[PDB]
RNA sequence: GCCACAGAGCA
DNA sequence: TATTTTTTTGCCTTCCGAAAATTTTG
DNA sequence: CAAAATTTTCGGAAGGCATGCTCTGTGGC
């Protein structure tokens, strides 16, 4: 807040420091429902769901074997299955992998085969290093999510990230009451009048936190001139 | 302490060390001039002196400083050098050869005002209360301000969280050569970059060009037994396989294929790579044989620090830490300037000699000294302008500093006293908060907590404390032999696998070896320091996080005396104090008996200092001599400053230098460009000990 | 101040043992810092409130604070009673040295007097570590103004 | 014997236990037959016992060597003064006390003794004779451990 | 504080020129027992450059890869270790005879590390055969360059490797050391006065 | 608003020093205590608070 | 894979070769390790931290129901604890959680 | 006189 | 002539191969 | 259908920019 906030509002800053999306939950009086909804928006890396990742070489075949934990999935209540992790691994474009290579062994094992003078070993090591950093669930731009219990006792899910549309499209979140302090995100999702309201509200909040007592008509003029 | 070490005498000590000792080192760096025309010709400098002929019994006559002030002259003493040169068919040596004039600093050992009584000062029209420490150039009195720099010959690790990259930089500084080397992280990979090398070299290749030829040894040096460090560093081992570099010669080829260094002699690419590894990658570490163990270990521990920084960002080095910073005084800066001036003089002299010897008629060597004078003034002016203009532009070292020297302020006695002991910060464009402008807790007792101006220079320029000492360089080879005799394993006979299983020893930032018992080694070294077998300014401190013991010997370190506490009792008793007050037992002999000792910031880190004698617990290691040392000379004028607010103390540190009052005892014999004097000055009722120690009550 | 110090020491030894429960959005270090700051702010406010109600009428700082001409209740509470916690960059005093703020405190010390609590009033005079911490806060204010 | 030709796997310890395992590793790198001040005293006593045992176990066994690290300037001995390379004959003693500690007395000065760094690599002592007729390099044995003799202060 | 037993410490062998090798690759202990010593075939030593080169024949029956060696490395079957002898002061190699500790000064310590001269030979042969198909006063070297040049120009000295000679060395060291007995000069404080 | 109690202590110390005839000390973390100067002022017939 | 050659302590790389079978080959010295019939694997055990059971404690003092657990082949328990929860939009049915009292294996129906 | 440099004043 | 250091930090758009993706031919 | 031309995306380098006024002194062509 303060002068840096005014600076990053009055210019069309694509990336701001600490953006917050304040989702209003449909079930606002249940810790279990709130944390289940958090499990839908908070990103969960493959490192958080897998017991181990290993490189296995055989007589003529080489593959990455990943063994995941269904117990942690059930304890955190992620609506996630094995094929979800398979398609999430396939969708990773930086990994350079395809659905023809990913195979399911048992109920917990995922095998990623690598096929071909020494490129097989380099690709194998690169894939092993980059695999436990893929996102199998959650939004790709959300850093973290916290359930906040307000003074009224109702619970709001406030997150750090840039996916307003994906948060307000997520089940369990009322999309008609979800707001963001970032203004170009609101402009991209909702339109130009919502961006104007976001400018006015954010500038007014920044001024009122320091108690400077600026008349809101000047803020409205600035918001209209910007948009 | 202020009778011997003082608060102004850092400038005096630095200038005395430069004139008496450092000039000989600069001469020995560049002693030989050889003509390309004639192989037999050589001219060598074997000794250098300032203001004193070897034949003369006494110092030569110099104009008094007041006469130089009035006549707009320069207060200087001639530079005499002993030159042995080949003439004709025989070598002839000439003493007392004048090659310039060094502008001497007032009240140094080369000055007329040295250890002179008040009657002599009245005869020479100089005030006895003048602090000294300035140069009279063209009548203007100029002061070389102290400079903050990052610590030389040390590894500084920094990280950019918003950019994701980390880097360990070393600023190698030696009288032979100066350079800067970086070990950076890009794309999860570790590279080594230098100004001479055109492109970044992978760390496995540069480690293979040194004595190491196996990847397991590289991993054991960089990582050791930690699985996380191995997982982070295993990427760089594959680059030696990808580029098909597997021998020392191949790595030297790869390094020397992309070096931008241009040399007089044509060099083989393998030889060029050897030269780049030996004398360009790390300048302060040089090799004279086929062994590359010290260079390899230095680069390996740089990479280890980078890996530790990548594992967690909290293992980076604080750039604002006072222990990570060194103070350049007048002596070091004049040495660095005179190195460039003497190199230019030698090059011009060699060019003139080569020009004359191209003529075949001059069979005789024509007494080549007869041609010094046309170039000799090129030194003198090159000194004077560099103090007069204040611009320090040295293209050899890529230095473009501006504002080193300042005109000596004569608005008050305290203004002149306080402009000396000002420290100029390195980064003068930093507009961010909690950077160089923040008051670090590390400067407690080292730098003033209240003396800083308000405005665009707030927090950058700062002042020294009352009781501080700035270290001068000491010899490291006796300390190296003392390390070897005390039980430190040599670096050339230890395992690379078990290097990190025991504490390492670092002499001036260079890994000298490994020690089995670090605490006993530290205790024995401290005992030798307190007894007097080594210099009192050698700093020993053990860092458990790095698993190292560090021995600092070089200059530029800020120090502070403290009373030693052993077994929960202060080592200074009442008998010592009454002997000190009686007249004997001066501060040097407190140092010799081991009652007090000098601690720098890094040694203060491994210490537990008690402010008062009533607060001593038996875990204490040191006792404060006196607390108000944490306030400087100007901040000492403030009465009861601990009952005030800090901004008011800062504002009055600013406004004390603008007070109109008496200037000096010869203020009516002086002709200055602007002088404000008070008709009826009075000393304050509410004094301070600092006022009495700096003699502010004599000239209020 | 003794009650606050004893409670802070209880939380410190609880954190050192490892059974200190965390805040909903914070880890152990952050919740310890938040709780210690809360107790120190509470004792500051309580000592100030005891101080202000005790000053007699025709007290010049009290009159000037009541008028609003110059000063406030906080400045009077600082001059007559505890100065309070020094806040640097939103936190307490950072560790300038290794795992501690000053060499005059033990290693890994998180006691209130070792991290920027000025117990003394401006009338009673500040101790050298409190002097340094107050200087840090004032220097930060001047740097921001500049 | 072919097991030595298996691929070498480096020793790996987790970061949380890298400081605790060192006590086990230092003992495991040798053949099996103030808090810091107390820990170093205990380690010094253990090293003294190990040095005494190793000195006893290498009595008259051929091809056995052990490296002393002595001060580079030994105390002066008057000529039959003497250089640091010219010392010959008996120069001192290694003395064992009842507590188990060992002390090396050279001339008139007493020095402490330690086990030094632990080496995992192989060391062998080579005698070199450079002659025009026949130059021979001879193997005398291998080095079993190091001990360091340090002046006490 | 009283001493229960003392062991005499003697110094001998001022002309032995004793060297100590350090195999950076060969481990000392395998499992729990000392490892078998490698078999040394050839030894080379440049005197003034102190470059030690030791050839060890590696097993060809198991894990050899005949094809690559016979194709691009001229069928190499020996691994060579190269090192440089560093003058280390204060090092003595000791043995025990009748519970008496005999010391012999160690001249240099060599860090023998793997050398791949066949790779360099193949590379320089390839460069020559690719450059000769279609091509397209000066002794100012000082320091490391001069050392490298004089090491490259230097002719290696072939040494006759031998084993089982510890008996004669022990006999001459004990014979030289046992006769003489030296008595002390310096005081305890005088040693702490200079180079403790 | 500026909280310069040191100025007040300086005034009292100067008053007591002039009346007693000795220059006073305002050294940091010490100096002349306020109680002694108040006692001097009381003994000289002035108010203890200046 | 992090393995080093025993002959020279240099990094071992896996080569396909002419035969098409992978070998641990060393590119410095003539050394190979065949792996036919031998499975070489390097395991990176990822750190597992403690997670709170987000549904735990919600089956205490609640009504029971007669619903067969999905693992009918292993057991035939019928009585199971059940409760309701809203984790979706208000216009779609409230979801139902069930825990078998004999075999565990908690499941959500709809 | 032109040009940079250096310091200083007020929030 | 040719050894050879940095001395603020953050943000922003335009350009431009390189690479990924998609369309388009044969 | 797979080669091949075409379009879009995605990084890294390159310039541009960063409080107001005011007052002295010194140095160099
Ligand atoms: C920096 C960041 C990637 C980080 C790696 C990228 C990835 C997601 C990106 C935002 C989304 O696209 C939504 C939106 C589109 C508008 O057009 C411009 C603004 C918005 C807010 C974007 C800004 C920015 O471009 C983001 C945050
Ligand atoms: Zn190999
Ligand atoms: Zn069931």
């Amino acid at each position: 807040l303060g002068v840096p906030r005014i600076k990053e509002i009055i210019n069309a800053s694509k990336v701001i420091s600490t953006p917050i999306i304040n989702a209003v939950l449909v079930n606002d009086n249940d810790e279990r429902a709130a944390r289940v909804v958090k499990g839908r928006v908070e990103k969960t890396l493959l490192s958080d769901v897998a017991f181990y990742v290993q490189d296995v070489y055989k007589d003529n075949l080489s593959f990455i074997q990943v063994r995941i934990d269904l117990g942690t999935i059930d304890k955190l209540q992620l609506e996630l299955t094995i094929e979800d992790i398979a398609v999430a691994i396939t969708r990773a474009s930086k990994l350079k992998i395809q659905a023809s290579d990913v195979n399911i062994i048992g109920k917990d094992r995922i095998a990623i085969n690598v096929f071909p003078e020494n490129d097989v070993f380099y690709r194998m090591q690169q894939l092993r290093r980059a695999l436990p950093d893929v996102v199998v669930k959650g939004l790709p731009d959300i850093s973290r999510a916290v359930i906040n219990i307000r003074d009224d006792g109702k619970r709001e899910l406030l997150v750090e990230g840039y996916g307003l549309r994906d948060v307000m499209c997520t089940d369990g979140v009322i999309g008609s009451r979800t707001t963001t302090n970032h203004v170009l995100e609101v402009f991209s999702v909702l339109g130009i009048e919502a961006a104007r309201y976001s400018i006015i509200r954010e500038i007014n909040y920044t001024m009122s936190n320091h108690g400077m007592s600026v008349d809101p008509r000047h803020i409205q003029l600035l918001g209209d001139v910007m948009t | 302490f202020l009778k011997v070490k003082g608060l102004v005498k850092q400038h005096l000590d630095s200038f005395n060390y430069f004139v008496d000792t450092d000039l000989k080192k600069i001469i020995k760096a560049n002693q030989l001039i050889l003509s390309d025309v004639d192989p037999e010709f050589y001219l060598k400098y074997v000794d250098i002196r300032v203001g004193k002929k070897s034949s003369s019994s006494t110092k030569d006559y110099l104009t008094p400083p007041h006469e130089c002030r009035l006549r707009d002259m320069t207060y200087s003493a001639p530079i005499y050098v002993d030159i042995e040169y080949t003439r004709g068919r025989n070598i002839i040596m000439h003493k007392d050869v004048e090659i310039g004039r060094m502008p001497i600093m007032l009240r140094s050992n080369k000055c007329i005002l040295y250890d002179a009584d008040e009657s002599k000062m009245a005869k020479l029209n100089e005030c006895p209360l003048d602090p000294g420490g300035y140069f009279i150039v063209n009548g203007t009195e100029k002061v070389i301000l102290v400079q903050e720099q990052l610590s030389k010959n040390r590894i500084i690790v920094e990280a950019d969280e918003k950019k994701g990259i980390v880097q360990a930089s070393v600023t190698s500084s030696t009288h032979e050569r100066k350079s800067k080397t970086y070990v950076i992280t890009k794309n999860g990979k570790i590279y080594l970059k230098h100004n001479s090398i055109a492109e970044e070299i992978p760390i496995a290749i540069v480690l293979k060009a040194c004595g190491i030829l196996s990847d397991l040894e590289i991993m054991q040096l960089v990582c050791g037994n930690d699985s996380s460090y191995q997982d982070i560093f295993a990427v760089n081992l594959e680059e030696s396989s990808k580029l098909d570099i597997y021998t020392q010669q191949q790595a030297l080829e790869y390094i020397g294929a992309k070096v931008k260094t241009m040399r007089r002699q044509k060099l083989t690419i393998l030889q060029e790579g050897i030269e780049a590894i030996a004398t360009t990658v790390i300048a302060h570490l040089t090799v004279e044989a086929l062994d590359f163990r010290e260079k390899a270990l230095y680069i390996a521990m740089m990479t280890r620090r980078v890996v530790m920084a990548m594992y967690n960002p909290k293992m980076i080095d604080d750039r604002d830490y006072v222990g990570n910073k060194r103070l350049e005084l007048a002596g070091q800066l004049i040495s660095l300037l005179f190195e460039d001036l003497f190199k230019k003089f030698n090059n011009d002299f060699k060019l003139s000699i080569d020009k004359v010897l191209k003529k075949p008629n001059r069979a005789m060597e024509y007494d080549a000294l007869l041609s010094i004078n046309v170039h000799s003034n090129n030194i003198t002016s090159g000194l004077n302008r560099a103090i007069s203009t204040g611009n320090w532009s040295l293209k050899r070292f890529k230095m473009e500093r501006a504002g080193v020297t300042h005109v000596l302020s004569r608005l008050s006695y305290i203004s002149a006293l306080g402009m000396m002991t000002r420290i100029s910060s390195q980064f003068e464009k930093s507009r961010k908060v909690s950077g160089p402008r923040a008051l670090q807790p590390s400067q407690f007792g080292m730098l003033c907590t209240a003396d800083t101006p308000e405005g665009e220079a707030c927090g950058l320029v700062k002042n020294l404390a009352l009781m501080t000492h700035i270290t001068t360089d000491d010899e490291e080879e006796p300390i190296k032999k003392l390390c070897y005799v005390l039980g430190v394993e040599d670096i050339t006979l230890i395992d690379s696998a078990s290097l990190h299983l025991n504490y390492g020893v670092y002499l001036n930032g260079t890994l000298i070896g490994s020690i089995r018992f670090p605490t006993k080694f530290v205790t024995q070294f401290r005992h030798l320091r307190r007894t007097g077998k080594v210099s009192e300014f050698i700093s020993i401190y053990s860092n458990s996080h790095q698993m190292a013991v560090h021995i600092a010997t070089d200059g530029g370190r800020i120090c502070r005396p403290l009373i030693i506490v052993s077994d929960g009792q202060s080592r200074v008793k009442d008998i010592h104090l009454r002997k000190l007050l009686d007249g004997e037992l001066d501060f040097d002999d407190f140092l010799k008996l081991g009652l007090v000792e000098y601690l720098d910031v890094n040694e203060e880190n491994d210490s537990y200092i008690a402010l008062y004698e009533k607060d001593i617990v038996p875990s204490m290691t040191h006792l404060e001599i006196e607390p108000f040392t944490i306030l400087g000379a100007v901040a000492g004028l403030i009465p009861y400053p601990h009952h005030n607010q800090s901004p008011r103390n800062t504002y009055q540190c600013a406004m004390g230098k603008q007070a109109i009052g008496a200037i000096a005892y010869n203020q009516f014999k002086r002709i200055d460009t602007l002088l404000y004097l008070m008709t009826y000055p009075q000393q304050p009722m509410v004094k301070t000990k600092t006022i009495e120690l700096i003699d502010y009550d004599k000239l209020p | 101040v003794e009650i606050a110090y004893h409670k802070c020491d209880e939380l410190i030894t609880l954190f050192n043992k490892g059974e200190l429960e965390t805040q909903p959005g914070c880890n152990e270090e952050q919740t310890l810092e938040a709780k210690i700051g809360g107790l120190l702010s509470k004792v500051r406010e309580e000592v100030g409130d005891v101080c202000i109600n005790e000053l007699d009428n025709w007290n010049a700082p009290l009159i000037m604070a009541t008028c609003g001409s110059k000063g406030s209740t906080l400045n009077v509470s600082q001059m007559v009673a505890v100065v309070g916690q020094q806040i640097i960059s939103g936190n307490r005093v950072p560790d300038g040295f290794q795992d501690r703020s000053l060499p005059h405190f033990p290693k890994n010390s998180k006691t209130p007097q070792s991290k920027g609590f000025v117990r003394n009033s401006f009338f009673s005079g500040l101790s050298p570590p409190e002097f340094l911490f107050h200087a840090i806060s004032g220097r930060e204010g001047l740097v921001d103004t500049a | 014997r072919i097991e030595q030709l298996f691929p070498v796997r480096p020793v790996r310890v987790r970061h949380e236990d890298v400081e605790t395992v060192k006590r086990e590793i230092q003992e495991a790198l040798s053949e099996k037959p103030g808090k810091e001040a107390a820990a170093e005293l205990e380690l010094l006593n253990a090293d003294h016992q190990h040095i005494l045992r190793k000195l006893k176990k290498m009595n008259n066994k051929p091809e056995r060597f052990m490296v002393f690290q002595l001060p580079t300037r030994l105390p002066a001995f008057e000529r039959p003064a003497l250089s640091t390379r010219e010392l010959a004959g008996k120069v001192g003693s290694i003395r064992v006390h009842k507590s188990g500690k060992l002390s090396v007395k050279i001339g008139n000065v007493v020095m402490d003794i330690g086990k030094g760094a632990e080496t995992t690599f192989l060391q062998d002592v080579i005698a070199l004779s450079i002659a025009d007729d026949a130059s021979s390099a001879e193997l005398l044995g291998r080095v079993d451990g190091k001990i360091v003799v340090t002046p006490q202060i | 504080d009283p001493v229960i037993e003392e062991f005499p410490l003697k110094i001998s062998g001022e002309e032995e020129s004793l060297h100590v090798f350090q195999y950076a690759n060969r481990p000392r202990l395998v499992g729990r027992k000392p490892a078998e010593h490698p078999f040394i075939s050839a030894a080379r030593y440049k005197p003034k450059s102190h470059l030690w080169e030791i050839d060890i024949p590696l097993d060809e029956q198991a894990f050899y890869n005949k094809d690559k060696a016979e194709s691009e490395w001229n069928g190499v079957n020996v691994q060579t270790l190269k090192g440089v002898g560093v003058e280390n002061n204060g090092q003595y190699a000791a043995f025990v005879k009748d519970m008496q500790v005999y010391l012999v000064p160690i001249e240099r310590v060599a860090q023998l590390k793997p050398f791949f001269k066949y790779i360099d030979d193949a590379n320089v042969t390839r460069k020559q055969e690719d450059a000769r198909r279609n091509p397209n006063s000066q002794n100012r070297l000082t320091g490391s360059l001069l050392a490298h040049k004089v090491a490259d120009e230097e002719a290696n000295i072939e040494l006759t490797w031998a084993e089982g000679t510890f008996e004669q060395f022990k006999d001459t060291i004990v014979k030289e050391a046992e006769d003489k007995t030296l008595v002390a000069l310096e005081k305890q404080e005088d040693y702490i006065d200079n180079l403790v | 608003s500026r909280m310069t109690v040191g100025k007040m202590i300086e005034l009292i110390s100067g008053k007591a020093g002039v009346l007693n005839g000795t220059l006073e000390y305002g050294t940091c973390f010490g100096g002349s205590k306020l109680e002694d100067m108040s006692k001097i002022l009381v003994d000289q017939g002035f108010n203890y608070s200046g | 894979m992090l393995s080093f050659c025993p002959s020279c302590n240099n990094m071992l790389l896996i080569t396909s070769g002419d035969s098409g079978v992978y070998t641990l080959a060393c590119r410095s010295c003539p050394y190979e390790f065949p792996i036919e019939g031998i499975e070489i694997y390097d395991r990176k055990k990822l750190p597992r931290k403690e997670v709170d059971d987000v549904l735990g404690g919600g089956w205490d003092n609640v009504d029971q129901t007669k619903t067969q657990c999905p693992n009918y082949d292993t057991c035939g328990g019928e009585s199971a604890y059940f409760f309701q929860l809203q984790i979706r939009s208000a216009d779609e049915p409230m979801t139902t959680f069930y825990k078998c009292v004999n075999c565990g294996h908690r499941w959500k129906e709809n």
